[PDB]
C-alpha cells in the first residue's frame, strides 16, 4: 500500500501499524484497529495483519 | 571661502556687508552668560567641557561614604580649575563645536563660565571651523 | 501521465532548438550594431530609480537587460567571463557564436546533419584556426621602440569602437605611457579614474603622481617643498587596547583626571615617535581625530584623513616608500621622498597634486567629459583599452585586424576540409562561412555592400597577400601594416576559443525544462 | 540500525560491532591513521575545547602580570585534561558533546582517532559492544575499563564515513548497515529485519 | 512642488532641471549638462 | 525560585492571558484537558513555574483572572481553553467599572479585591516557592487599571520581597477613541512606579503599526495583536522556565535590566515578524520593530539584553555582538541569553528587551495630553464624585514631572 | 453512508485513490515518461538537457542524477526514480543513465505480463533469479588484469578514463583529461594498489580562461590575496634550505586573552603605562617566535593584526586571513606539515615543505587566488579546471568527478 | 539562589576550582556509599560529574520530577527523605530486595 500524507512523505508498507498510522484516522470506532495494531506491533511485532 | 546666511524675516535692503565673520550659531543663555563682549579675543574650543569619562569604559566603584562625598567635590573642581586656566589666558569668548556621545557644555559648567563674564556658544558644525580659524586667524584648542 | 507538477513548462520536440536558436538570433541581432568603429550606442533604461546607463560593451548590456531563456544565460555568461579575463572582444563572442548556432541551424533543418557531426566538424576547425594564429603572430619583443609603437596601434583598435574615435590619437599617447608606467604589472586596480564633468573631451591629462580625492583638515599648509611620506594603517587616534575586558577601578575622579591625561600622554609619546623620523607630511588610513591632529602643528608636519584602503596600494607604489607601524624602530623602516606638493582644484571639489616622486610605479588619469554619462563611457573605455595593453606586455605576440585574422583562419579552415572527405566537410565550411560574416557586419555598420566587398577580401589574400584588409573611412582593400592596426594574440585566441566552445553548449540539447519560478 | 541512501541490498555484511556517522569534519580528521592493528576503545563524556568551566563566566583580574598568567593557565589544564587522556594510551576517543579542534588536533599529531556529535543511545551501544565503561573524569582513568577489540578500518559506504568496529570474543551488539536504492528500500529491510528478530 | 512639502521658487535653469523629476532618459541628460554648466562656469544654464 | 504565580486582570489582560496560556501550554507540551503529551525531560522538568501536579497529572496553570465584567471571563470559559483553569479561580463581580480608573478602582476594590486576596492565598500557599507574580493589565481602561493598582498595593503587602512583573498595555492615542484614557493612564502609573519591580510597556498604536506593516493583515483584529503580545511574552518566560543561567529565574532578570530602582520600563523587541543569528540582528534592532511608539533611535539604551531562541551557539551570538556594538556606539551594554528550545512554528526568534531615554517620549506625551485637555478639568466630575480628591491629581501629574526629569537626568 | 458523514481518514475529500488495472498504467507510463527524457540522452550521441531551478539559475547536464534531483515531479513512481539515479550517482557514480533505462525496460516488459495475468511476485521472483543468473555467467568471462606489470594497468585506466569523459563534456581535450586524470591517481595512491582514499582529492572550478588553459598542480586553492600587498608577489625559498618552511596557526595575532569574559581593572596610571608595554612585548615577543622557527609564509585561521602586518612585511613574511579550517586540513596533508595550537608548542618539526608559492590575474580584477605547487610526489592533487562558461566549468567538475570515480572502482583488484 | 557565579581573582584558583568540584562531589557521594545504599531516587534533574560517581559504586539512579511520584515511593519501603545532601540517617533508610528491569 502506497500512502502520501499532506507534508509529502512517500512511504511503501505492508504493517498494519505502519499503514494504519500513515493514516490520521478520526473515526472512533475505527481506532480501535489502530490500537490493536499498536499492541500487537509492541510486543510481538509480527501478524499484525492478521 | 563664502558664506550665505538663510534666515526668514526682515526686507530685501535690510541685506548689507559685514566686514568680519557672522556666527549663525546663537548662545545658550541658559546660564546668565554675557552675549556681548566689547574688546574680547576669540578662542575655538575643539574639545568637550564634560564630567571625565575616557575612551575606554569606567566603571566608578564607591566603597566608603566620605567617598561619595568626595567624588562630588572633586568634580567641583575639575570644571573650576579648567575654567580657572582660562582665566590665565584671559579668553573672553569661547566656541564649542557639537559634541558627541556627551554634552558639551555641562549644566554645572555654566556657572562658572556665567559668572566670570564668558559667552558659551555650542553646536557649531564640523566643517565650519576651518571657516572659523581661517577669519578669525584663531587657531583651535584641543587640549588645555 | 503528468508526472511533473503544475506550472511546469517542457519542450521535447523541435521547439525547443527552436526556441534556443531564436534566443541566441535574439541576443545575436541586438549587438549586431555594436560591433565596428561605426557602431551606434544603446540606451538602458532601468526599472528601479530611473538609473539610466549608457555602455557599447554587451557584457555590460546583456547583463542590465532581463532575459528568462536558458539559451540567454550562456551568451550572458560567456560575455561575462570574456569580459573579466581580458577586458575586450565580448560583442565578438557574442555575435559570432550566436551566427555559429545560425548556421548551424540550417544544417540541421535543410541538410539534416547530427549535431555530434557539426560539433565534430567544428572541433578540427577550431584546430586548424588556432594554428593559423601559430604562424601569423609576429613576436616584437626584441625592440622596445617597435614595441612602443605597438601599443599605439592596439590603443588605435581598442579606442576606436567606443565614442572616443576622434581623441584616440591623444589618448593613444595617454594610454601606452599608463602601461610603461607600470612596467609589467598587468593589475587594473592600480589606477585611480578621477571623474570630472565639465570642460571639453579632450582637456584629459596623466600627471606624474598621484592624485586625491580629499584635502587637508583644518590648517596645514597647501603648498610645500621636500616633503617626505610616511603612511600607517594605524588607528592612531584614541587607542582602543587589543582586548576591550579592560576596566578603569577608579576610586576618586580627581585620579580617573590623570587616567585620561595618560591616554594623551601615550598619544602624546605615540606622536613623539613621529617626530623622530624628521617628516613633513603624515598620511594615515583611519580619519583622524581633533586631539592628534593638533600636535602635528607644531611639528610642521602636514596630516590627511580617511584614505581608503585601495588607495593606500597605489599611494604607497607612487611614492615609493613603504607602510609603517610600530614606530619605535625607525631604521629598518623605509619612507618615501616627494619634490613638491600642491592643493589644486578641478571643478568644486579640491584635489592635492603630486609631482616629481622618485617611484613611477603607479598613475592615476583625469577624464574630463560634458555628461556623467559620457564620463562613464569615457571610463569604461580606458578599461577596457588599458585591460587589452596590460595583457600584451606578459603575451607579446601580436595578430593583425581588420578582416585579416578572421580571413586566413578561413584560408586554413578551408584547406582542411578537402583531406576530412564525408559528410564533416559541411561542418567544416559552416565554421568557415561563420567566419566570414564578422567582416560582412562590420561593413554593413558602415552602410557598405556586404557581398562585393568580402569577395575582394576572399580574392586578395589567396593571390599571396597576406596583409590586406577592409579600410572603412574608405571603403576599399588597404594595407594594414601602413594604417597601424593590431591585436594581442590573448584577444584572438580568447574570442575563437570563446566563441567555438559557445557553440558547444547550445547544439547539444534536446529538451528544456522549466521548474517553478520562486 | 541505520539509514544508508545508495548502494544495492545484496553488497550488506555482518558486523559484529557498531557503525556511526561521525555527522561532523574535523580540522585533522584525515592526519589520524585509519588502521590500527591493535585499538583501545574509551568512552568520555566531559567537554574537550576550550570554553566556560562550569556554567558560568566571570573572572576579575586587577595586575597586568598575572592577566597572562590566568590565559597560559586555561592552556595549561586543557591539556592537563588531554594529557591525561593520552597518558593511558587510549587510542579512539568518544564523546557525546562536541569536540574542539585544539583537542582533535593534539590527538591527530600522534595518532589518536577521535569523533563526537553522538547520541546517548549510540554511546550505550559502544558500551556493551567493547565491554568497557563511561568516564566522564580524566582524572579517575584506569587502564582496566578501556574496551578492546580486533580491528579497526574506516571504509567508504554510500558517500558517509562510519567508524567499524568488529572481531570483539565477546560482543553484545549486532548492528548492520541497510543499503539500497530508494529510502522505501532501505525502510523495508528494517521493518521486515524489526519484525523477524522480535521473533526469533 | 516636490513630492515632499517643501514649496521652492526658482528661475535658475539647473535647479528648474533638478527638482522636475523627468521619465523620458534623454531629457533627463539635459539636467546634467545644466549641472555640468553650473560647476564649471556657473552662468548661463539655461542657454546651453 | 521554582514558582510564580500570573494574574489577569480586565478585558485586556484575560484576552492576553487566554492567548498566553494557549502559547504556553503548546510550548512545553500539554492537551487543553491538562494531559502531557510531550518529548519529554525538557519540556517537564521545568513545569512546575506555572503549573500544578495534581494526584492524576491533571496538571492546572497557576491564574487569577478577574475582571468586573462578568462577560469577558465568561467567554474566555466557555470557549476553548476552559478546562485547564480551575473553575474556583475566576472571580467576576458586576458592574463594568464603567471606563475609569477612580470609579471601578475604588468601588470594586472594596469588593472584588477582597475576593481576590482571598484566592490568592490558598491556592498558593499550595507551593513551597513563590518568586514573585506576573500581572497582565491595560493601563488605560477601568478594571484593569483601577484595580491593579490596588491589587499591586495589597499584595505587595501580603509578600513583601516578592517580585512584581507586569505587562501593561499602554494606550493608542489614534485607536483609543475614550476620551478619558490618558486621564487613567497617568493615575495608573503613580503607583505602577512605587510598587512594581520591572514592567514591559506595549502600545496598541504600535501593534497596529508592526500588524499592518510586517504581518500586512489589512485590518488589526485584537487577535492579531495578541498573538504578538503572546511571542514576546512567551520568550521572556522561556528566558524563565527552561534550565538556564544566563538571566536564570525572574529576580536575576530584574536585577540585570533595572540600573536604579525608579526605572522600570522596558520596550520589548521581537523578531522575525512575519533564518540565520546575523540575520535576525537587524531584525530586533530595527526601529520599525518597537512595540512602543517612541523611537529609539532619537534615544538612548540603558542596558541591552537579548534573548535568543532555536539553534544557537555562543559564539553565532557573541561575534554578533562585537559586529554590532561596533556601529550603533554612539547609541558598553550588551547581554545576551541562548536558549535551546525553539518557536511554536519557527525555528528561532531573538526577543529584545532594552531599557531607553526614550519611554520619556511616550511619557512626554501623556503628560501634554493629561494636562493641557485638563486644564479645563473636564471629565473630572466622574472621578471627584467616587471619592477621591484633585489633590490627588495634582499629586499624579506631579509624580510624572519626576519621570520625565529621570529620563531627562541620566542625560538622553 | 445512511446520511450522516461517512469520513475515516482526517482530509476524507482531498486524497484519492486508484486500484485494479488503471493502477498499473499509471505507473508503467510514468515510467515511460522519464524514460523518453534518458532515452534520448544515453550513448555517446546524446544531448545535454537544460535545467531551469527555481532561483533562475540553470544547469546544462547529461548525468540522469543531477537532472533528476533538479527535477520538480509530483508523481511518486518519478520520484523513486529520482533517489535511483542519486544511489547510482553516489556510490559507484557511472551509469545513471543505465539504471534508469533499464528499470523502465522492466517495466515496459512487465506491462505485456500483467496483460497475460501473471502475478507479480512470480514477475519478480523471475528477474531475481535470472538477475543472478547473469552475474555467474559475468563473472566467469570476465578476464583479470592483475598479472600484468604497472606499465599496462596505466594503460587500462586510459581505456576507462576515455570512456567515461566521452558521453560528456569537455570531449575536446579528453585525451589530455585522461591523462590528467590518472596521473591525479599516480601521485595519490597506496603502494599495494588498494583501498585508495577518495577524500584527498577535492573539486575544484574556475570561471574563466579556455579548456585548454586547464594543468595539473599538486596544491591548495585559497581564493584570498596575502595581507598588505607591498611585497613581491612570488616568494622564492633560500638558496641552502630544505624548503620554504610553511607554518600554520589556529590563533589570531593579538594578546592572549581568556575565552571567558573577563574584567582586567585598571586602579592606577603606573599599571596602565604597563599595559601598554605588555601590549607592545607580546607582538614584540609574536614576531620574534616565528623568526626563530624559520618560518616564510605563515597561514592564520581566525585572522590578525594591523599591527602585526607590518611588523611581517619588513621580516619578508608573507601571510594570509579569514582561512577556513576545511582548507587548513588540506594544507597540512599536501605539504605534510603538523598544524600548531600555539606559539610555545612552536617547533621547525611542525612545519610543512612545499616548492614555492605564487599568485597570477586571470584576467582584469575578478579576484586574487592562490597557488600552491609540489616538488615531488604527494598524497593531495587539487584538479585545476577552466572554463569559458559557468555552466561548461560546472558540468566539468562532476564529469571529472566521474571519471576519478572509474578509475576508484578499477582500484578494486579483478573488477 | 542569587546571583550564582564564578569568581577568580588569580591562576591559583583557576587550576583548583576544576579538581576542587571533584573531589568534593567525591566526597558527598563517598559518604552516601559507606552506609551500602545502592539506589537513590531523586527528585529533579541530576548533574553529569554527581553521575559519574554514583555508577562508580554501582548506585540506581531514578527519575521522580514531580511531588506526588516521589511521595507514593516513600510509602512502600517506609523512608523519610531529608533535603540535604549528607548522610541518610539509617532509621529512615528504606528496604528493597531487588529492582529489576525487564520488557
Ligand atoms: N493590546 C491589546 N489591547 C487591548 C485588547 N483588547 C482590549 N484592549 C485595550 O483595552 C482597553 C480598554 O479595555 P479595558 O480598559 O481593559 O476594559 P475594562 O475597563 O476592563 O472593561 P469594563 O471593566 O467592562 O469597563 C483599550 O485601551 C484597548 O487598547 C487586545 O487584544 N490587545
Ligand atoms: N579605422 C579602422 N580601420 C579598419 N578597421 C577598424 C578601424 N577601427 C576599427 N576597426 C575594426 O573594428 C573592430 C572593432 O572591434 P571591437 O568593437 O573592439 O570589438 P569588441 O567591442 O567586441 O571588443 C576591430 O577588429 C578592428 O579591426
Ligand atoms: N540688462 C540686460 N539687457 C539686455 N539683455 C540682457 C541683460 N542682462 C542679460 N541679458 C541677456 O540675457 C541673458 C540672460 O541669461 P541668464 O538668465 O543670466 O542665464 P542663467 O540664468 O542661466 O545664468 C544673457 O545671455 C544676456 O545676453
Ligand atoms: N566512446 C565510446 N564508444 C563506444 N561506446 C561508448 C563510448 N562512450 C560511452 N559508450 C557507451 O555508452 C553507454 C552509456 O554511457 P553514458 O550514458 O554516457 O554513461 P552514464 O550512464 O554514466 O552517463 C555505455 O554503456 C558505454 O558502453
Ligand atoms: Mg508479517
Ligand atoms: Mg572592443
Ligand atoms: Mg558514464
Amino acid at each position: 500500500i502506497l500512502i502520501v500524507t499532506s507534508n509529502q512523505k512517500t512511504t511503501i508498507s505492508n504493517d498494519g501499524a505502519t499503514i494504519l498510522k500513515l493514516l490520521d484516522v478520526v473515526h472512533p470506532a475505527a481506532k480501535t484497529l489502530v490500537d490493536i495494531s499498536r499492541a500487537q506491533d509492541a510486543e510481538v511485532g509480527d501478524g499484525t495483519t492478521s | 571661502d563664502i558664506r550665505l546666511v538663510k534666515k526668514v524675516g526682515g526686507t530685501i535692503d535690510d541685506t548689507e556687508m559685514i566686514d568680519g565673520v557672522v556666527l549663525t550659531q546663537t548662545a545658550i543663555k541658559s546660564a546668565g552668560g554675557p552675549t556681548r563682549k566689547e574688546k574680547a579675543k576669540i578662542g575655538l574650543i575643539q574639545f568637550q567641557i564634560s564630567p571625565p569619562k575616557p575612551d575606554t569604559e569606567n566603571n566608578i566603584i564607591v566603597n566608603d561614604y566620605r567617598q561619595m562625598d568626595k567624588i562630588l567635590k572633586e568634580e567641583r573642581a575639575y570644571l573650576l580649575n579648567i575654567c580657572k586656566k582660562i582665566k590665565k589666558a584671559k579668553c573672553n569668548v569661547l566656541l564649542i563645536q557639537k559634541s558627541i556621545l556627551r554634552d558639551a557644555v555641562n549644566d554645572l559648567a555654566l556657572h562658572f563660565l556665567s559668572k566670570l563674564n564668558i559667552m558659551v556658544v555650542k553646536d557649531i558644525e564640523r566643517e565650519e571651523i576651518e571657516f572659523l580659524s581661517k577669519g578669525l586667524g584663531c587657531k583651535p584648542i584641543a587640549d588645555i | 501521465v503528468q508526472i511533473f507538477g503544475d506550472q511546469v513548462t517542457e519542450e521535447r520536440a523541435e521547439n525547443a532548438r527552436l526556441s534556443a536558436f531564436v534566443g541566441a538570433i535574439a541576443v545575436g541581432d541586438l549587438v549586431k550594431s555594436t560591433l565596428g568603429p561605426k557602431g551606434m550606442d544603446k540606451l538602458l533604461q532601468s526599472a528601479s530609480s530611473n538609473t539610466c546607463m549608457v555602455t557599447n560593451d554587451g557584457a555590460t548590456i546583456l547583463k542590465s537587460i532581463p532575459l528568462d531563456n536558458p539559451a540567454a544565460k550562456v551568451l550572458v555568461n560567456i560575455s561575462k567571463v570574456q569580459d573579466d579575463e581580458v577586458g575586450d572582444g565580448t560583442t565578438s563572442v557574442t555575435v559570432l557564436s550566436a551566427e555559429l548556432l545560425r548556421e548551424a541551424e540550417k544544417l540541421i533543418d535543410q541538410s539534416k546533419i547530427h549535431p555530434q557531426t557539426i560539433i565534430e566538424g567544428y572541433r578540427l576547425a577550431s584546430a586548424a584556426a588556432l594554428d593559423a594564429l601559430t604562424k601569423a603572430a609576429v613576436d616584437n619583443s626584441h625592440d622596445k621602440t617597435m614595441f612602443r609603437e605597438d601599443l599605439i596601434h592596439i590603443a588605435k583598435t581598442t579606442l576606436s569602437s567606443k565614442i572616443l574615435s576622434q581623441d584616440k590619437d591623444h589618448f593613444a599617447e595617454l594610454a601606452t605611457n599608463a602601461i610603461l608606467r607600470l612596467k609589467g604589472s598587468t593589475n587594473l586596480e592600480h589606477i585611480q579614474i578621477i571623474k570630472i564633468l565639465g570642460g571639453k573631451l579632450s582637456d584629459s591629462f596623466l600627471d606624474e603622481g598621484f592624485i586625491l580625492a580629499k584635502k587637508f583638515g583644518n590648517n596645514q599648509p597647501k603648498r610645500i617643498e621636500n616633503a617626505k611620506i610616511l603612511i600607517a594603517n594605524t588607528t592612531l587616534d584614541t587607542d582602543k587596547v587589543k582586548i576591550f575586558g579592560t576596566k578603569f577601578k577608579v576610586d576618586s575622579t580627581a585620579k580617573l583626571a590623570q587616567l585620561e591625561k595618560a591616554e594623551r600622554e601615550k598619544m602624546k609619546n605615540k606622536i613623539a615617535k613621529i617626530s623622530k623620523f624628521g617628516i613633513n607630511t603624515f598620511i594615515n588610513r583611519q580619519l583622524i581625530y581633533d586631539y592628534p591632529e593638533q600636535l602635528f602643528t607644531d611639528l610642521g608636519i602636514n596630516s590627511i584623513e580617511h584614505a581608503d584602503f585601495e588607495g593606500v596600494e597605489r599611494l604607497a607604489l607612487v611614492t615609493g616608500g613603504e607602510v609603517v607601524s610600530t614606530f619605535d624602530e625607525p631604521s629598518k623602516c623605509k619612507l618615501g621622498e616627494c619634490d613638491v606638493i600642491e592643493e589644486i582644484m578641478l571643478g568644486e571639489q579640491p584635489f592635492l597634486k603630486f609631482s616629481g616622486c622618485k617611484a613611477g610605479e603607479a598613475c592615476t588619469i583625469v577624464l574630463r567629459g560634458a555628461t556623467d554619462q559620457t564620463l562613464d563611457e569615457a571610463e569604461r573605455s580606458l578599461h577596457d583599452a588599458l585591460s587589452v595593453l596590460s595583457q600584451t606586455t606578459k603575451e607579446t605576440r601580436t595578430v593583425l585586424g581588420g578582416g585579416c585574422a578572421e580571413m586566413v583562419m578561413s584560408k586554413a579552415v578551408d584547406t582542411e576540409a578537402q583531406n576530412i572527405d564525408g559528410k564533416k566537410s559541411l561542418a567544416v565550411e559552416a565554421f568557415a562561412r561563420a567566419l566570414r560574416q564578422l567582416p560582412t557586419i562590420l561593413a554593413d555598420n558602415a552602410g557598405f555592400d556586404s557581398s562585393e566587398l568580402v569577395s575582394k577580401l576572399r580574392s586578395s589574400i589567396y593571390n599571396g597577400i597576406s596583409t590586406s584588409g577592409l579600410d572603412l573611412n574608405n571603403g576599399t582593400i588597404a594595407d594594414m601594416r601602413q594604417l597601424g592596426i593590431v591585436e594581442s594574440y590573448k584577444l584572438k585566441r580568447a574570442v575563437v576559443s570563446s566563441a567555438s566552445e559557445a557553440a558547444e553548449v547550445l547544439l547539444r540539447v534536446d529538451n528544456i525544462i522549466r521548474a517553478r519560478p520562486r | 540500525i541505520k539509514k544508508i541512501p545508495g548502494g544495492a541490498m545484496e553488497e550488506s555484511l555482518f558486523i559484529n560491532g557498531v557503525a556511526f556517522k561521525k555527522t561532523f569534519s574535523y580540522a585533522g580528521f584525515e592526519q589520524q591513521p585509519k588502521k590500527f592493528n591493535n585499538p583501545k576503545i574509551l568512552s568520555l563524556n566531559v567537554e574537550l575545547e576550550l570554553k566556560a568551566e562550569k556554567d558560568n563566566a566571570e573572572v576579575r583580574v586587577e595586575h597586568v602580570e598575572d592577566y597572562q598568567a590566568i590565559v597560559d593557565a586555561e592552556w595549561q589544564l586543557i591539556f592537563e585534561k588531554l594529557r591525561q587522556v593520552e597518558e593511558t594510551g587510549a587510542n579512539i576517543v568518544l564523546s557525546k558533546l562536541p569536540i574542539g579542534d585544539l583537542a582533535t588536533q593534539f590527538f591527530a599529531d600522534r595518532n589518536i582517532f577521535c569523533a563526537g556529535r553522538v547520541s546517548a543511545d549510540d554511546m550505550n551501544r559502544v558500551i556493551q559492544a567493547v565491554g568497557g565503561s563511561i568516564q566522564s573524569t580524566t582524572s579517575d582513568i584506569k587502564p582496566e575499563h578501556l574496551g578492546t577489540c580486533a580491528l579497526f578500518e574506516e571504509m567508504q559506504i554510500g558517500s558517509e564515513r562510519y567508524n567499524l568496529f568488529q572481531g570483539c570474543p565477546q560482543a553484545k551488539t549486532c548492528t548492520l548497515l541497510l543499503r539500497g536504492g530508494a529510502e522505501q528500500v532501505i525502510a523495508e529491510v528494517e521493518r521486515s529485519l524489526h519484525d523477524a528478530i522480535m521473533i526469533v | 512642488k516636490t513630492s515632499r512639502g517643501e514649496i521652492i521658487i526658482s528661475n535658475d535653469g539647473h535647479t528648474i532641471l533638478k527638482q522636475m523629476a523627468i521619465l523620458h532618459p534623454v531629457a533627463r541628460m539635459l539636467v546634467e549638462v545644466s549641472a555640468a554648466q553650473d560647476s564649471e562656469a556657473g552662468d548661463g544654464t539655461t542657454s546651453v | 525560585m521554582r514558582e510564580i504565580i500570573h494574574i489577569s486582570t480586565g478585558q485586556c489582560g484575560n484576552q492576553i492571558g487566554a492567548a498566553f496560556w494557549e502559547t504556553i501550554c503548546g510550548e512545553h507540551g500539554l492537551d487543553f484537558n491538562g494531559t502531557y503529551h510531550g518529548h519529554d525531560d525538557i519540556q517537564k522538568e521545568r513545569l512546575n513555574v506555572y503549573f500544578n501536579e495534581a494526584s492524576s497529572g491533571k496538571w492546572v496553570p497557576r491564574s487569577i483572572n478577574v475582571d468586573l465584567e462578568p462577560g469577558t471571563i465568561d467567554a474566555v470559559r466557555n470557549s476553548a481553553i476552559g478546562n485547564l483553569f480551575r473553575p474556583d479561580n475566576y472571580i467576576f463581580g458586576q458592574s463594568s467599572a464603567g471606563n475609569v480608573w477612580a470609579k471601578g478602582h475604588y468601588t470594586e476594590g472594596a469588593e472584588l479585591v477582597d475576593s481576590v486576596m482571598d484566592v490568592i492565598r490558598r491556592e498558593a500557599e499550595g507551593c513551597d516557592s513563590l518568586q514573585g507574580f506576573q500581572i497582565t493589565h491595560s493601563l488605560g481602561g477601568g478594571t484593569g487599571s483601577g484595580m491593579g493598582t490596588l491589587l499591586i498595593s495589597k499584595i505587595r503587602e501580603e509578600f513583601p520581597d516578592r517580585m512584581m512583573a507586569t505587562f501593561s498595555v499602554l494606550p493608542s492615542p489614534k485607536t483609543s477613541d475614550t476620551v478619558v484614557e490618558p486621564y487613567n493612564a497617568t493615575l495608573s502609573v503613580h503607583q505602577l512606579v512605587e510598587h512594581s519591580d520591572e514592567t514591559f510597556c506595549i502600545d496598541n498604536e504600535a501593534l497596529y503599526d508592526i500588524c499592518q506593516r510586517t504581518l500586512k493583515l489589512n485590518q488589526p483584529s485584537y487577535g492579531d495583536l495578541n498573538n504578538l503580545v503572546s511571542s514576546v511574552m512567551s520568550g521572556v518566560t522561556t528566558s524563565l522556565r527552561y534550565p538556564g543561567q544566563l538571566n536564570s529565574d525572574l529576580r536575576k532578570l530584574a536585577v540585570n535590566l533595572v540600573p536604579f530602582p525608579r526605572l522600570h520600563f522596558f520596550m520589548v523587541g521581537y523578531a522575525p515578524l512575519t533564518l540565520t543569528v546575523p540575520e535576525l540582528t537587524q531584525q530586533m534592532f530595527d526601529a520599525k520593530n518597537m512595540m512602543a511608539a517612541a523611537d529609539p533611535r532619537n534615544g538612548r539604551y540603558l542596558t541591552v539584553a537579548a534573548f535568543f531562541r532555536g539553534k544557537v551557539s555562543v559564539k553565532e551570538v557573541e561575534d554578533e555582538m562585537h559586529k554590532v556594538q561596533s556601529k550603533n556606539s554612539d547609541y558598553n551594554n550588551v547581554q545576551t541569553a541562548v536558549c535551546s528550545v525553539a518557536p511554536q512554528g519557527l525555528d528561532m526568534a531573538a526577543t529584545f528587551i532594552a531599557n531607553s531615554t526614550s519611554i520619556q517620549e511616550l511619557f512626554k506625551r501623556v503628560g501634554d495630553q493629561f494636562s493641557a485637555m485638563f486644564k479645563r478639568k473636564a471629565f473630572l466630575h466622574w472621578y471627584t464624585s467616587e471619592g477621591m480628591d484633585e489633590l490627588e491629581f495634582s499629586e499624579a501629574e506631579s509624580n510624572m514631572n519626576d519621570l520625565v526629569s529621570e529620563y531627562q537626568q541620566y542625560q538622553e | 453512508e445512511m446520511g450522516r458523514p461517512f469520513i475515516i481518514v482526517k482530509d476524507q475529500g482531498n486524497k484519492k485513490r486508484q486500484h485494479g488495472l488503471e493502477a498499473k498504467k499509471s505507473h508503467i507510463l510514468a515510467a515511460r515518461s522519464v524514460a523518453s527524457i534518458i532515452k534520448t540522452s544515453l550513448g555517446p550521441r546524446g544531448l545535454d538537457k537544460i535545467l531551469i531551478s527555481p532561483d533562475g539559475e540553470i544547469t546544462i547536464t547529461n548525468d540522469g542524477a543531477t537532472i533528476l534531483s533538479q527535477m520538480e515531479l509530483d508523481n511518486e513512481i518519478a520520484k523513486l526514480l529520482v533517489q535511483l539515479s542519486k544511489s547510482q550517482d553516489d556510490e559507484i557514480g557511472d551509469g545513471t543513465t543505465g539504471v534508469v533505462v533499464l528499470a523502465s525496460a522492466l517495466l515496459d516488459q512487465a506491462l505485456e505480463l500483467i496483460q497475460k495475468g501473471i502475478h507479480p511476485i512470480k514477475i519478480a521472483n523471475g528477474f531475481d533469479e535470472a538477475a543472478k543468473l547473469a552475474i555467474s555467467k559475468l563473472e566467469e568471462t570476465c578476464d583479470d588484469i592483475s598479472a600484468s606489470n604497472d606499465e599496462l594497468f596505466r594503460d587500462f585506466l586510459l581505456r576507462a578514463a576515455k570512456t567515461s569523459l566521452g558521453s560528456k563534456i569537455v570531449s575536446k581535450d579528453h585525451d589530455r583529461f585522461a591523462e590528467m586524470a590518472v596521473e591525479a591517481v599516480i601521485n595519490v595512491m597506496d603502494k599495494d594498489r588498494k583501498d585508495v582514499d577518495f577524500d584527498l582529492i577535492k573539486m575544484q572550478g574556475r570561471v574563466g580562461g579556455s579548456i585548454s588553459d586547464s594543468k595539473l598542480i599538486n596544491g591548495v586553492i585559497l581564493d584570498k590575496d596575502f595581507s598588505h600587498p607591498q611585497m613581491p608577489k612570488c616568494v622564492l625559498p633560500k638558496e641552502g634550505s630544505d624548503g620554504v618552511k610553511l607554518a600554520i596557526l589556529t590563533c589570531p595575532f593579538e594578546p592572549p586573552k581568556p575565552k571567558t569574559k573577563h574584567k582586567l581593572d585598571i586602579s592606577s596610571v603606573e599599571e596602565y603605562q604597563k599595559l601598554q608595554t605588555y601590549e607592545q612585548d607580546k607582538f614584540k615577543e609574536m614576531i620574534d617566535d616565528v623568526k626563530k622557527a624559520g618560518a616564510d609564509v605563515v597561514i592564520c585561521q581566525w585572522g590578525f593584526d594591523d599591527e602585526a602586518n607590518h611588523l611581517l612585511l619588513q621580516n619578508d613574511l608573507p601571510a594570509v586571513r579569514w582561512v577556513g579550517g576545511q582548507e587548513l586540513e588540506h594544507i597540512a596533508i599536501s605539504t605534510n606539515g603538523r598544524i600548531v595550537p600555539r606559539f610555545q608548542d612552536l617547533s621547525k618539526d611542525k612545519l610543512g615543505t612545499c616548492s614555492r608559492i605564487y599568485e597570477q590575474e586571470f584576467g582584469t580584477t575578478k579576484d586574487r587566488m592562490l597557488i600552491i605547487e609540489q616538488s615531488k610526489e604527494t598524497k593531495t592533487v587539487t584538479c585545476f579546471v577552466r572554463g569559458s562558461n559557468k555552466m561548461i566549468v560546472d558540468e566539468a567538475e562532476r564529469a571529472l568527478h566521474d571519471s576519478l570515480c572509474v578509475v576508484r572502482n578499477l582500484v578494486k583488484d579483478s573488477r | 539562589e542569587t546571583k550564582g557565579t564564578v569568581l577568580l581573582h588569580n591562576a591559583q584558583e583557576m587550576l583548583d576550582f576544576s579538581k576542587g568540584e571533584e573531589k568534593q562531589i567525591d566526597a558527598m557521594m563517598k559518604e552516601i556509599a559507606d552506609m551500602g545504599v545502592e539506589c537513590i531516587v531523586a527528585g529533579a534533574g541530576v548533574g553529569e560529574l554527581a553521575l559519574h560517581y554514583l555508577n562508580r559504586y554501582g548506585i540506581l539512579v531514578l527519575k521522580v520530577p514531580s511531588k506526588f511520584e516521589l511521595r507514593r515511593l516513600c510509602r512502600v519501603c517506609g523512608a523519610t527523605p531529608l533535603p540535604r545532601l549528607g548522610a541518610p540517617t539509617p532509621e529512615e533508610l528504606g528496604l528493597v530486595e531487588t529492582v529489576k528491569t525487564m520488557e
